Formats: structure tokens, C-alpha cells, sequence
């Protein structure tokens, strides 16, 4: 029979597939981030700040006030991740079929992927198990 | 079918090429009809006629009227194939206009704003208060009143190549436009069909759902779901998922699910010809000019063109001498040839062309290669000797009786070549090569200086060796041109090299391998038409003296007209010596030869000369 | 008056910095006008894209204004045409057939599926800009999904419905005694022009080309009326004008209106229909000569909007707004594009630069100077604030 | 580019202080290669020694980590080659001649009894430092035990059998983008270099001795291969490198290095066979040359990981050590050693002194000119793209 050669063209369009996924998540998550930029910041100070101290009860105050405040943004995030995930998840069992029934056919040949045999060098190792088991012989 | 792979077939031929069969039958019938064999010999003539684009539909069936008119049914017939509708049209009124301003003119401030008349017909807005009320005023209104221009000019006019990069741009972007919104319906149906999922068997078969759904611009689902099945069979869907949505929107969300994958693979498979389609389109497209002169000028150097724009000339110069205004009109066109070092450069490519083309035997080479230098050389009054050391210094720093070539007025300044069409096609193209040098050399020092000045992009004019060296730039245009007249270069590094190098401002050499290409075959044609050999043979029997008189210029008007016929025109090409004045005059035949009366007198003795003979 | 000079690149002046609240709607970009019509909400969420992988989103507040009310939006249309526009649907619209015609909505301004949510959206972005900046919370307030400077008080021309940058105005002049605003769009900006004609607590300025072009207004001579007179200033240019040129008009008549006019705040038409590549404009400008003039009207200090508009190729006017959105934070934006989404519409090359082509220029010297010189004539009565 | 200076008093900088974790495990010290080998683990025990007696376990956290295991091991190595390691022993070497043989054991790097126990507590203790600089718990973390550079993915090369810097490394990249690793043992850090050749996200900094030595490779021209090229920089130098030239060699680079690959994790090896005295290598190097090295790397504030490495002279390494550590804690020691129970090793003054010799010092400011003219050269193709927002590393 002849060779259509499917793997390496379903390869090539997973490869061409894959980038445009990812970014509309990577632009959803800078859209997230974009609320948390005066948010975050002055957290990690206080943070640190009460971490490295009549007043420090209104500081634990303001951090819970900032923590509560953050809090509904942090779950945007692994929502957005959790979608991503499965999305590429698909992505990669396309990908890793093509792949193994490319290699499976002969659209790569297995002389060009294993190698060659007995390769010019490799006389060295012959030599010396050859003297090993002679003299193991001896 | 397992061991051969697969071809691309050649085409299937289109419908409308292979029925013809039925139709066969009536032209027997009119051939009957018509009994005799010379009038359907003349229906078959008007027939093909018309299968050459010669004649038009309407005129064609009053001629088959002249014919076929006699009968009724094959006159509708004949009629309804050809597709002639009736013109059932005697009674038509001109109708007005309903809109331009049947209502709108009164006290007028300024141009383009006039008063709105004074009536309750105040309709009342809610949010204003007394400021906005005082602020934003109601009283004028601005209507456009396209008043002449008082001016004039031409309009901005897209390149051929911003075009397909807009339409490009369009179908990618309703490409989107579709994905999005299958995506976004799948996203309703799928909320709509997990409500519906988890229910009790009873509360299913009465469910509902509104048209809307909750989409706030419903429209695109059934949009969406009609494009997914059809625009026949997708209303029947889209109300069976109006009454039925708990067994019929599994079945329509299973197959959004796959045009969402395929529509997408799709739009994959033809970025890649939208792509590859992009690097050659994009760059083209910012050389309005090179790419615009190109056309015109590729269109415009023809016999027509220039022959109608002397005598346009001509015509709104004698209808302004209807007018009383203007006496009269001396000449029509005019050059001036200050540099004469440029007419050897011209030949630095003219003869250059020759060295390579193959159209041409070698020996009537050398002869059309002596028509030039000898043409020259006694026409414009520079040395032979001149053109013979240009010649060879050229190549050095590179490195004969003209009859048989082609085979009272004293103190003679001026000299007038009274020709045929083709010298005056080739002369011309002679004149346009050299303004056209001339202004592209002008302005050389300063190119000199723009090259230089510009001190450190395209690398490839780096390795190729055609970048512009502190050299003189006039003289490496000269060489390039060379380049590409021989083929020592393809166009497009030509193009690119000058466009950068020089300026944008030389897009008008960008063709001149072409226009060289006009003189070479022009000249040719000189020697292989007698009769302009006769002309050119009287030119220079006149023209070798140093002294004659007016009656021998008519005697030479006289018969160099005995070559040309009478349908045939005459120019008369003007030379004057002292400052290379070359004039241009559009003769008609039994008028007057030469220069129009200074005073009167003078054409007393034309008048005695020309009814003498 | 007119003097010609080169064009030296753009500089960032690090003596005035300001903070700017850019206003946005995610839903912006799902209301398609048509299927063939030139104008895209699309364009904007394009721009979007860019300015989200160019983090300029750490430098300035992002918000989302309120879509507008129609209590507001009848500040300056009439109710007819509001209750007209939230009723009218592709859907009914032989019903409509009669006011269909009194208000212009359906020859070349269509009808399609949640116009009245674009409208609402647009409006409501720039009155909250405005709105903030009465309140001393920002310097600079950005909204892409305004400028649509055709609609009439009663009539819906040049696919503008809503006249927001009329409301917007209005909005500026309760806390300010004066305004400007600059139309930098290859189009006369006819509604904000006829809206504010015989009023001196607003002074228009067009930069247009004028001759047999839509819509036919902005003459030389128009100067508005009555109390508003010399108040109104057009400028007339000619097909092909490029950087150094349109530079040498725009930036005299911008000085000399800031010197004489005395503003207290300025509004600002970016249209994109005045680059080079468009599709319903034939200037020449690129991508910095656009940029120059938001630069050159920010480094004068005071109060300024910025509203979209025009242009209808989607990757030029991308790139020219994200350009001019990083300049406004005082930077200046790398000419790579990063990986968004909107990748492939930026072939062949994918970098931030809009070329402009060896289009002829027809604006003569003579031309702009006797221009610039009778306009500057006309301004010697508006020195007083 | 490149002018000779004086050599300046080491001196700590107050405006950082770090959270030192000292990694030692009492068991290490009681391994040994053989009766006459070069390599002695119990020098690292002498360095304990000194650490508590001077005060100054004090200011730091001092752990036992646990072993790493065998599939901890092979992140790196073969199977076979750690399947031979975990079952040879100095009595059944007869029945592996062939993988002996194979393996590149025998001589240079022969089997003694606790060799895979030693090879375990050498990796742990890199392992769990690097984890421990990933939690955010400590800014420097120190293990002498490990830093065995010459060992090969399956090989024994050099002293060395398990490469536990690489697995540190690759514990390190699991959070950060960009890693350096510097390497002033006086021999070619060669099992590092070929293990991160063909990548940029570990860049490796040698400073050797090029000649008839070993390992043989390192030179100016082997700079990376793939995508890894221009991402490994070779400084081969000569006999004699006194503090002065070494140290006028050494900062220019570090600083090129840290201004233009911007890494944000660095491991330093700081091997003890380039001291005065060793008895395997050649240069000439004091106790506060060898020590500025130190003091310099951490001048910049980003988590360091100290390691061992050679010192052959255990006295040397020793006290050289111990001096280091001072410095990470911001203290200079006293000369004047305290009483330990290893209170010979330090004739014959017994002081915390390593003392150069008048050996000729065989480089001079053209060489050196020439070598860092093309280090600086090839080193400007390693920096990142204009648009990548970093975590200001
Ligand atoms: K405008
Ligand atoms: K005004
Ligand atoms: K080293
Ligand atoms: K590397
Ligand atoms: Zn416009
Ligand atoms: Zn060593």
C-alpha cells in the first residue's frame, strides 16, 4: 500500500492549533490581574509591615479589610486555569496520537531515528569486552 | 484503491458549455420560413454579426423584425431566447425628485448655515435645565450646498493592490464574526440543556421557553442554528425547539459542536493562502506612483495619444481665434535642448538595445545604427565627430552619404523638416527620453549629496552590489540602465535600488527599457517605408544647403506631399539653430506650409508663389 | 504664516506626568453593524488586546462606566427619536416605516440586534470620564467607544446615532467656564459643530478635508453666529498631506487658540480614517504624525478626553490607538507585536509601525498660508476667557 | 579590558543580612576512597568543628536532610549507572569487571564501603536546600558535603560519582526562569557544563586552569551549542594567579553576567584545590582572595546556594570554609583558633591563616586582556527580549 503520510499532517495542525488556545486565556488573566494592581501591592506591604512590628489592631484590621476585599478575584483565576487545562489536556491526546502513529507508520524512518549499526567507532568497546570475556575464558 | 495514492483531477467543465441539443430544431424552421438563400444569408450575416460584439440586443431583434416579423409565434419565440423584453413604454412621465429641498430655505448667515423658520413646532427634551437650555441653541441648521468647488482638481483614486487587502481584511473578519457567535449560542444551549437535564419526567414534556431565551440580541442564535442546517429546513428546527426544547436541544447543541471544530480547522486551512498571499501584495502597495506612471505612461505613449494632443492644440486654438480675442496662433508645441551631452547618452542606450535584440540581421543593425547618428548629428548640428569621441571615450572608461545609409533665405538659422506621421512618433519619442533625462539629471549634485548625507535597512542591495556609492549618481542611473536594458538586472532590484537610493522622486526611468524598445523599432520602420525614405532624402537635400529661397520651400512642401496621400497629414518641425529651439506646427494640406504673415506683403508674394505654379 | 519644517520624532516630556482612567465594555465588540458595512466595534476590542500585552494596564485604571439612562441621553436629542431607538428592531421595522424616514435610521445607518446597547455604552464611557474629571480623580479620561461626532439632535447621519461627545461637553461645563475641542478626523466634525455653533463657552477646531466629500460642510467662513462668532474655526486641507506638513498646520493654530482662547479643558477626536492604508480617507499621515498631535496638546497641561472615532482598516487604528494610550502614560512602546489572539490580522511583517505610501501631495504652501493667515486674522476677538 | 589593582580587606556590607540554613550530617565524615586516595570527607567534619567553637552556630539553623533516593537520582543519571552504584561493593568487584570497566570505575574513582550512602547525603543535602530556597524559608543555603562537578550522566569521572548540583539545579528551575552557576574550583566545572550545554535557562561561569591538566576541556572558544550558545563562559588562566590579578579578573565578569543574563538563583561552587599549598592545584590564592569571591557574589542579593567542591589539603579547606561562612553571616572571625579537638592540622602557629607562597605568576595583562575582551563579546547575545515583564528577578 502507499503512505498518505496522516500523521505528520494531523502534526501539523495540532502544531498550528496549539498557540491560538492559549492566548485568549493568557489575555483573560491580564484582564483579571488589572483589578488587583492597587490591591495587591499595599496587602504585601502590610503584610510585612505586621510581619516586622494600640495601633497594630487597626493594621490587622485594614489586612483583613484588603483580604475580604481581594478575595472574590482569586477565584476567577483557577476557574480561568481550570478551563485552559482541560482545553490544552485535549490538545495534547491529538498531539500524542499523531505522534505515535507517525512513528508506528513510516513516515519517520527507523533507520534515520535509531541510528546506524556498528557505527565506525564502537571498535573501542568491542576490544575491551572482547578482552574481558577472553581473559574471563582464560 | 489501497496501493495508488491520490491525483487532482484536471476540472469538470462548466453547465452552461455542453446544452445545446433542443434549440437545434427551430433555426430549420425559420430557414424554411425565410425559403430564399440570399435573405438567410443575411440573417446569418446580421446572427454573426451580433456573435462578434458588433451590434446591440434591441438593434439586433428590429433587424430579425426586418426579417421574422411576419410571423408572430416565432417572432415571441425568437423574442423570449434572446431574452429582449418589451419595451412597453410610450407613455413615461419624468418624474420629480421626492427629497433635495422641497422645504428648507429662508434667512441664510454665512455659507453653509441658515436660519430654521420661526414655529411651534417645538418638540420638547427632558434632560435640560436652564443651562443647557442657553448652551445648545436650536434656531440654525447647516445644509450642504456644493457650491462649485471654485476650483478644480482630480480625485484620489485606489491602487489595485490596497483593494485586495481590504477585501482580505473582510472576509477574515466575518470569519470571526461566525465562530464567535456559534460559540456564544453553544454557550446559551449549553445552560438551557443542564437545566433540562436534571428534571423529573413530567416536568420535561411541558417545558417551555420564550422567544429570546435570555439573549438580549436573540436574533444570532436562530441566525447561527438557520446557517448550521439551512435556510430551508432551519425555521422547521428552530420552531421544533420552541415546543419540543427537553428532546430537541440535545440533538441541535451536539452538531453546534461540530461546525465550532471544523468552521475553526477551516479558518486555519485558509490563513495559510491568506498569509502566503500577504508578503507579496503588502509592499507594492506604498508605490502609488511608480506603480500609477507605470500603467498610464505604458498606455499613453501610443500614435493616438500624442497625435490628439497637438491637435487639441490645434482645435482650442483656432475656436479661440473664432473669438475675436486672440489674433491667431504662430506654432503648437515646444522644446528647448540646453544640455546636448545627454543626446550621446541616448545613445549610450539606443544602439545598446541593438547589441542584444535578435529581431534584427546584423548588417540593417549598422544601417538603423547610421540612421540615428547620422539623423542626429545633422538634425540637432553637433559634430559627427562629437558622437564618434563620446563613443569611444565611453567605452574607454567603460571598459558617408546618409541617402545610401538608408538605401530668399540667407544667413540660414532656422530649419524646417515638414514630416509624416511615423518621424513624427519617432521624433517625439526621441524628446520625451531626453526631457525626461534631463530633469532626472538636473537635480544630480544634490542627489550626490542626499546619498552621501545619509550615513548609517534592505541588506540585499548591500551583497547584490546595488547600493549608490559616493559616485555620480547621474552617471550610475546611465549604468543601471544599461544593466537592465542588457539584462544585467531584473526589474524589481532596478525599482527598489533607485526608489531607495535616489529618491521616490525618479519613478519616471522605472520603464525606460520599454521606451528605448519604441525607438528601435520605430527607426526601422523608417527605412522599410519608401515613402518616408523619400521624405527623409528632400529633408536633407533642403536642409545640407545653406541658401534658398521661400519659393523652393513651397517647391519642397509641394512634393513632399507627392509621397503622402491626401487622407495622409503633414507636421512641420521647426528648428532653430542658435538656441535648439524646436517648434512643432500641425499643417493641414491646402493651407499655408510655413510661419503665418508678420505683415502683409510678404504673403503678397505667397499669394503670387503659391497660385503661380 | 506658514512655515515648513521636518519632522523630529516623538519625544516623552518627563516634566508633567498624569494619571489616566481608560474606560472599556467587554460587550462592545459583539454588536456587528452589518455584514459588508465599513464601521467595526471589533476595532476596539483589537485595541484592547494590544494595550492588555503591553501591560499598560500597571500604569493606569481600567474601568467599566455605567451605561447611560435615557434621562441623560435626552439631554440632547428628543425624546421621539430616544423612544424610536430603544422600540426600532430588525425585526419590525415595516411597522416603523413612516418615522424610519424622519430620522434617517435605515438607508446607510442600519438597524441590527442591540444598537440601543452599543449607544448606551458609548455615552455612558464618556460621561463618566467626563464626570471624573470634573471630581479631580484623573488628568486624562480614554474612551475608544465614543466620537461619534455625526449624529444630529434629531437625525442619525455617518452610521452616529448618539452625539456622547455632546453630552460629554455639557458634562465638562458644569465645573469649567470654557472648552475646546479638536477634530482630528479626515471628516468635518458637523454634529458637535452645529450643537455648540452660537455659544462662546465651547470653541470648535476641525482639521477636515473639504471639496466634494462627505458631508458636504466646513467652509473657510464658517465661524459660527451671533454670540459664538469667530468662535468656530475649519480648516480645509487638500488629498495627500503628510507628517511634516500637517505638523506645520496643526501645531501654529493649536498655540494660538491655547494662547488667545484661554481654555480650561480639551476634547480630543482621534479618528483613524486619517492615516495612511484607509479605507474611506485619503490623507497620508503615519502612525507618529498621528501620534503628534495627542502629544503636542498633552504637553500643554490641563484637562483633556480623548474620544475614538473613524477608521475602517481594524490593524492600523489598533495599532495607532494602543500607541498613543502608551505615550499618554509617558512611555514610548517597543515596535514588536506581542502574541495576542488578533495575531494574524498583522502580516506580514507583525510590528507597530502604520507606513505611509509616496501618495502626491497636493497642499501647496500658498494654499496653508493664506489659510492659516486669515484664520489667524479672524482669531484677534478671542482673547478674553 | 582589564586593569590589574591592589587586592582590598574583605569587608561585609550591614544594608543586607540573610537567613543562613546550614545543611551537616553527622555520618559524612566516616567515609573514606582508600589508604593513599587525595579525597577526605573528613575534612568537612573538621570545618563542624570550627563552626561551633568560634560561636558561631549561633546565628544560624543547622539540619541533618534526608538521603535522596534512587529515582531522585536517575532525574539525572541512568538507571544502569545507579543500579551499579547502589550494588557494587569493595567485596563482590569481581563480579562487575565489565560495568567497572564501563562505567569509568577503578582507579581515579574507586568503590569503598558507604559509597552510595555518601553519594546519598551529598544529594539530599542539595536537594532539600534547593526546595528550602523555594519556599521562601532561607536566603543562603550551605552544603559542603556536595559539590561533586566531574561526574558524568553515566560515568564516574574525577573523584566525583553523582552529580548532585544538577539535581539542585533542577530543583531550583521548577520556580525560577534563569539560573547561574559559578565555578572557582581550580579544575573545569566539565559534568555541569555538559549536562546544561544546549539551553539558556542555566548559565555556567568557569574560572579554571587551562593546560596539561584536567578534566582536558574548557576553553575560550566552547561557548554552547543550539540555543544554548553564547550561554557558557569559559576563563582559562595560567600557574601563579595570585588575590590582586584573580580578583581583577573575577568581578568584571560576575558583574557583565549579573547586568546582562539577569539570572535570579546562583549556586557557587567553591572548590579548594585553587588555594596556596593544595597538592593538586596550581595557583596561589589566600584566604581573603579565595573569600572575596564569596563576599562578592552575595554583595548582590539573590538566593545563593554555597557548595563544596575539592580541597585537598584538609587544614585549608577547613579553615577557608569556615572563614566563608563567618562572612555569609556578616562576621569576620578572629585569626587566633579556639580550642578544638583538632588542634593539630594547624601548625604551626595555629591561626585562621592560609598563607601564598613567591611561585611566578604566569599571566599577564595581555592574555587577560585578550581572554575578557572575547568574554565580554560573546556575552551580549544573553540578554532578554524588550517585551517580557520580569518579577524585577
Ligand atoms: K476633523
Ligand atoms: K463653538
Ligand atoms: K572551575
Ligand atoms: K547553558
Ligand atoms: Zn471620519
Ligand atoms: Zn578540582
Amino acid at each position: 500500500p502507499a503512505n498518505l503520510f496522516p500523521g505528520l499532517n494531523d502534526i501539523t495542525d495540532v502544531l498550528e492549533e496549539f498557540p491560538l488556545a492559549t492566548s485568549r486565556y493568557l489575555t483573560l488573566l491580564h484582564e483579571i490581574d488589572a483589578k488587583c494592581v492597587h490591591s495587591m501591592p499595599n496587602l504585601n506591604e502590610r503584610i510585612d509591615k505586621f510581619l516586622k512590628k494600640q495601633t497594630q489592631v487597626r493594621l490587622l484590621n485594614n489586612i483583613n479589610k484588603i483580604y475580604e476585599e481581594l478575595m472574590p478575584s482569586l477565584e476567577e483565576k483557577m476557574h480561568v486555569s481550570s478551563i485552559m487545562l482541560d482545553n490544552l489536556d485535549r490538545l495534547t491526546s491529538r498531539l500524542e496520537l499523531a505522534y505515535e502513529v507517525a512513528i508506528k507508520n513510516t513516515e519517520i524512518p527507523r533507520g534515520l531515528r535509531l541510528g546506524v549499526d556498528n557505527h565506525p567507532a564502537m571498535h573501542l568497546h568491542h576490544e575491551l569486552m572482547e578482552k574481558i570475556e577472553s581473559k574471563s575464558n582464560s | 484503491p489501497s496501493i495508488v495514492p491520490v491525483v487532482p483531477e484536471p476540472t469538470e467543465p462548466i453547465e452552461n458549455n455542453i446544452s445545446l441539443n433542443e434549440e437545434v430544431t427551430f433555426f430549420e424552421k425559420a430557414k424554411r420560413y425565410i425559403g430564399n438563400k440570399h435573405l438567410y444569408t443575411e440573417f446569418l450575416k446580421i446572427l454573426n454579426l451580433y456573435s462578434q460584439d458588433i451590434l446591440d440586443l434591441d438593434d439586433l431583434v428590429e433587424k430579425v423584425d426586418f426579417y421574422l416579423g411576419s410571423n408572430k409565434e416565432l417572432f415571441t419565440w425568437f423574442k423570449n431566447f434572446v431574452g429582449y423584453q418589451e419595451k412597453t413604454k410610450c407613455i413615461e412621465n419624468i418624474v420629480h425628485e421626492k427629497h433635495r429641498l422641497d422645504l428648507d430655505l429662508c434667512e441664510a448667515f454665512g455659507p453653509s448655515y441658515k436660519r430654521l423658520p420661526k414655529s411651534d413646532t417645538f418638540m420638547p427634551c427632558s434632560g435640560r435645565d436652564d443651562m443647557c437650555w442657553e448652551v445648545l441653541n436650536d434656531e440654525w441648521v447647516g445644509h450642504p450646498v456644493w457650491a462649485s468647488e471654485d476650483s478644480g482638481f482630480i480625485a484620489h483614486r485606489k491602487n489595485q493592490y490596497e483593494e485586495t487587502l481590504f477585501k482580505i481584511e473582510e472576509e477574515r473578519h466575518e470569519y470571526d464574526f461566525y465562530i464567535e457567535s456559534n460559540l456564544r449560542t453553544i454557550q446559551c444551549l449549553e445552560t438551557i440543556v443542564n437545566k433540562i437535564e436534571n428534571m423529573t419526567e413530567n416536568e420535561k414534556a411541558n417545558f417551555k421557553l420564550p422567544p429570546g431565551l435570555g439573549h438580549t440580541s436573540m436574533t444570532i442564535y436562530k441566525k447561527v442554528i438557520r446557517k448550521v442546517y439551512d435556510k430551508e429546513r432551519g425555521f422547521e428546527i428552530i420552531d421544533a425547539l420552541h415546543e419540543h426544547p427537553a428532546v430537541t436541544a440535545p440533538v441541535v447543541l451536539k452538531r453546534l459542536k461540530q461546525k465550532d471544530e471544523e468552521w475553526r480547522r477551516a479558518q486555519r486551512e485558509w490563513n495559510k493562502v491568506w498569509r502566503e498571499l500577504e508578503q507579496k501584495v503588502f509592499f507594492k502597495s506604498l508605490d502609488h506612483l511608480g506603480l500609477t506612471f507605470k500603467q498610464a505612461d505604458k498606455k499613453l505613449l501610443t500614435t493616438k495619444q500624442l497625435i490628439s494632443e497637438i491637435s487639441s492644440i490645434k482645435v482650442d486654438q483656432t475656436n479661440k481665434k473664432i473669438h475675436w480675442l486672440t489674433p491667431k496662433p504662430k506654432s503648437q508645441l515646444d522644446f528647448d535642448f540646453p544640455d546636448k551631452n545627454i543626446f550621446y547618452d541616448i545613445l549610450c542606450l539606443a544602439d545598446t538595445f541593438i547589441t542584444h535584440t535578435t529581431a534584427y540581421s546584423n548588417p540593417d543593425k549598422e544601417r538603423l545604427k547610421d540612421l540615428l547618428k547620422y539623423f542626429i548629428s545633422l538634425f540637432f548640428s553637433i559634430s559627427f565627430e562629437k558622437i564618434e569621441e563620446s563613443l569611444y571615450s565611453h567605452k574607454q572608461n567603460v571598459s558617408m552619404s546618409l541617402l545610401d545609409i538608408l538605401h530668399i533665405i540667407q544667413n540660414r538659422s532656422i530649419f524646417n523638416l515638414f514630416a509624416n506621421t511615423n518621424i513624427y512618433i519617432f521624433f517625439r519619442h526621441w524628446t520625451t527620453i531626453y526631457e525626461r533625462l534631463l530633469e532626472i539629471k538636473q537635480m544630480n549634485e544634490r542627489v550626490t549629496k542626499e546619498i552621501n548625507t545619509r550615513s548609517t535597512l534592505s541588506s540585499q542591495l548591500s551583497e547584490m552590489g546595488l547600493d549608490f556609492v559616493g559616485e555620480d549618481a547621474y552617471k550610475q542611473v546611465l549604468r543601471l540602465s544599461r544593466r537592465l536594458i542588457n539584462g544585467d538586472l531584473e526589474h524589481q532590484w532596478f525599482e527598489e535600488s533607485l526608489r531607495q537610493a535616489y529618491n521616490n522622486k525618479a519613478f519616471k526611468l522605472y520603464t525606460i527599457d520599454k521606451v528605448t524598445q519604441s525607438l528601435v523599432k520605430h527607426a526601422h520602420t523608417l527605412m522599410t517605408d519608401a515613402k518616408t525614405a523619400e521624405i527623409m532624402a528632400l529633408f536633407v537635400k533642403d536642409r545640407n544647403a545653406s541658401t534658398t529661397s521661400a519659393k523652393d520651400q513651397i517647391i519642397y512642401r509641394l512634393q513632399v506631399r507627392s509621397h503622402m496621400s491626401n487622407t495622409e497629414n503633414m507636421f512641420r518641425i521647426e528648428f532653430d539653430k542658435r538656441t535648439l529651439h524646436v517648434s512643432i506646427q500641425y499643417i493641414a494640406l491646402d493651407d499655408l506650409t510655413l510661419k503665418e504673415p508678420k505683415a502683409d506683403e510678404d504673403k503678397w508674394k505667397y499669394y503670387v508663389t503659391s497660385y503661380a505654379l | 504664516v506658514y512655515e515648513a519644517t521636518p519632522f523630529d520624532p516623538i519625544t516623552v516630556k518627563p516634566s508633567d506626568k498624569r494619571r489616566v482612567a481608560y474606560f472599556y465594555d467587554a460587550d462592545v465588540g459583539n454588536y456587528a453593524y452589518g455584514a459588508g458595512h465599513p464601521m467595526k466595534p471589533h476595532r476596539i476590542r483589537m485595541a484592547h488586546s494590544l494595550i492588555m500585552n503591553y501591560g499598560l494596564y500597571k500604569k493606569m485604571e481600567i474601568y467599566r462606566a455605567k451605561p447611560a439612562t435615557k434621562q441623560e441621553m435626552c439631554q440632547f436629542h428628543t425624546d421621539e427619536y430616544i423612544d424610536f431607538l430603544s422600540r426600532v428592531t430588525p425585526d419590525n421595522l415595516e411597522m416603523f416605516k413612516r418615522e424610519s424616514v424622519k430620522f434617517n435610521v435605515g438607508d446607510d445607518c442600519p438597524v441590527f440586534d442591540g444598537l440601543y446597547e452599543y449607544c448606551s455604552i458609548s455615552g455612558g464611557g464618556s460621561m463618566e470620564g467626563a464626570a471624573r474629571l470634573n471630581r479631580g480623580k484623573c488628568d486624562v479620561a480614554v474612551n475608544y467607544a465614543g466620537g461619534l461626532h455625526h449624529a444630529k439632535k434629531s437625525e442619525a447621519s455617518g452610521f452616529c446615532y448618539l452625539n456622547d461627545i455632546v453630552l460629554g461637553i455639557i458634562e465638562l461645563l458644569r465645573y469649567h467656564p470654557r472648552v475646546l475641542y479638536i477634530d482630528i478626523d479626515v471628516h468635518h466634525g458637523d454634529g458637535v459643530e452645529e450643537a455648540f455653533y452660537t455659544t462662546d463657552r465651547v470653541m470648535t477646531c476641525s482639521f477636515h478635508k473639504y471639496g466634494e466629500f462627505f458631508p458636504g460642510t466646513g467652509e473657510l467662513r464658517d465661524i459660527g453666529v451671533g454670540a459664538g462668532k469667530n468662535y468656530a474655526v475649519n480648516v480645509p486641507l487638500r488629498d495627500g498631506i503628510d507628517d511634516a506638513t500637517y505638523r506645520s498646520v496643526f501645531e501654529p493654530v493649536i498655540k494660538k487658540i491655547m494662547e488667545w482662547y484661554q481654555p480650561s479643558a480639551v476634547v480630543l477626536q482621534c479618528g483613524g480614517d486619517s492615516l495612511s492604508g484607509d479605507r474611506l480617507g485619503c490623507f497620508n499621515l503615519s502612525m507618529e504624525g498621528h501620534a503628534n498631535c495627542v502629544n503636542y496638546v498633552k504637553s500643554f497641561g490641563i484637562p483633556m478626553m480623548v474620544v475614538g472615532g473613524g477608521g475602517y482598516t481594524m490593524r492600523n487604528v489598533a495599532r495607532t490607538w494602543c500607541f498613543e494610550t502608551g505615550l499618554l502614560n509617558n512611555v514610548v512602546l517597543d515596535k514588536d507585536l506581542p502574541y495576542n489572539e488578533y495575531y494574524e490580522y498583522y502580516g506580514p511583517d507583525y510590528k507597530l509601525s502604520v507606513r505611509p505610501s509616496n501618495m502626491f501631495n497636493v497642499n501647496t504652501p500658498e494654499y496653508l498660508d493664506k489659510v492659516m493667515t486669515n484664520i489667524f486674522a479672524n482669531l484677534e476677538n478671542t482673547k478674553y476667557a
